[PDB]
């Protein structure tokens, strides 16, 4: 009985190591649109301050 | 059969210690992550005052 | 994109880390353990191959 | 304006100083290297944010919903969001990625000392040399009667 438990413990983690590789994949394709997003920032709303 | 479910049991053991390493692994890397997106919207934030 | 390879080269070394020992060994391992806790009456007839 | 020209060049000032991080070479031993105070304080954020998701990841695995543990964790996340916005604040941009670096390549040669310490193992034949094993930890010698079986018994 113990030996059917630790098996079903054992897919319990196998799905949440699938989670977290899944979760670290979109976390870095966040992080390079947030680059660009706080660059085009700057270039579209502070550059153009001091002709004005 | 008490032999074969010690041996079982052994493996199991060693195969839920070795998920759980790879765990703390992704789980750290998705820790410097947040850190680096944090520190985007910090900036954002301080370049629209 | 230095800091982003670096942390491929650790996935990278994270995934051969878990191919080397989850794959080629446990797969067979969990079939057998369907068979009824029989104390094995050796009964002749029925035992396979092996 | 002239107070937030200030404030910007003292930010490119601290960017301009190198901060040295020692070699991991395995086998040295001890010696009494300073760790840079990013990359001490950079491991704390990174390591407190760790216990949150392990917490969350024990909470998950363990089916025991104890309800008490969400205020917790919301004072757990509001901590780091300060310590974190405390970093971003203390240290360059540039210093806190190297220090990053740094931490992703230590990492990677845990990983590989993992791998290299398995293989050895397999090699050796089944002659049980229970050679010296020696350091670690535990034996809270408390505990009462109970008759289990010295299991190494081969």
């Amino acid at each position: 009985q113990n030996i059917q438990e630790a098996c079903l413990l054992l897919d319990k983690k196998q799905k949440h190591i699938q989670i977290l590789i899944k979760g670290n994949s979109s976390s870095k394709s966040q992080i390079r649109r947030s680059s660009v997003e706080a660059q085009k920032y700057v270039q579209d709303k502070l550059l153009p301050w001091p002709q004005e | 059969v008490k032999g074969d479910y010690d041996l079982q049991m052994a493996h199991q053991t060693s195969c839920s210690s070795r998920q759980d390493l790879v765990c703390d692994h992704l789980m750290k890397q998705k820790a410097s992550f947040e850190l680096l997106q944090l520190g985007y919207e910090l900036e954002l934030r301080k370049h629209r005052d | 994109d230095k800091y982003l390879s670096l942390e491929e080269q650790s996935t990278a070394a994270l995934t051969s880390f878990t191919k080397e020992h989850f794959f080629e060994g446990m797969s067979k391992f969990v079939e057998g353990s369907d068979e009824n806790f029989q104390l094995v009456q050796l009964n002749v007839n029925s035992f396979g191959e092996d | 304006i002239q107070y937030r020209c200030e404030q910007l060049q003292e930010i490119r000032r601290a960017s301009q100083r190198e901060v040295m991080f020692s070699a991991v070479d395995p086998d040295l031993s001890s010696s009494t290297f300073l760790e840079p105070e990013v990359l001490r304080d950079v491991r704390e954020v990174c390591k407190l944010r760790f216990k949150f998701l392990r917490s969350l990841h024990d909470d998950s695995i363990s089916s025991s919903v104890h309800p008490g543990k969400e205020d917790l964790r919301s004072l757990s996340h509001q901590q780091w969001m300060s310590m974190a916005e405390k970093v971003w604040n203390t240290h360059t941009p540039n210093h806190i990625l190297a220090a990053l670096e740094r931490l992703t390549l230590n990492s990677t040669q845990e990983l590989k000392k993992l791998q290299f310490s398995q293989a050895a193992d397999l090699s050796k034949g089944p002659s049980c040399q229970l050679k010296e094993f020696s350091e670690p930890i535990t034996q809270s010698r408390s505990c009462n009667e109970s008759t289990h079986l010295d299991p190494q018994e081969t």
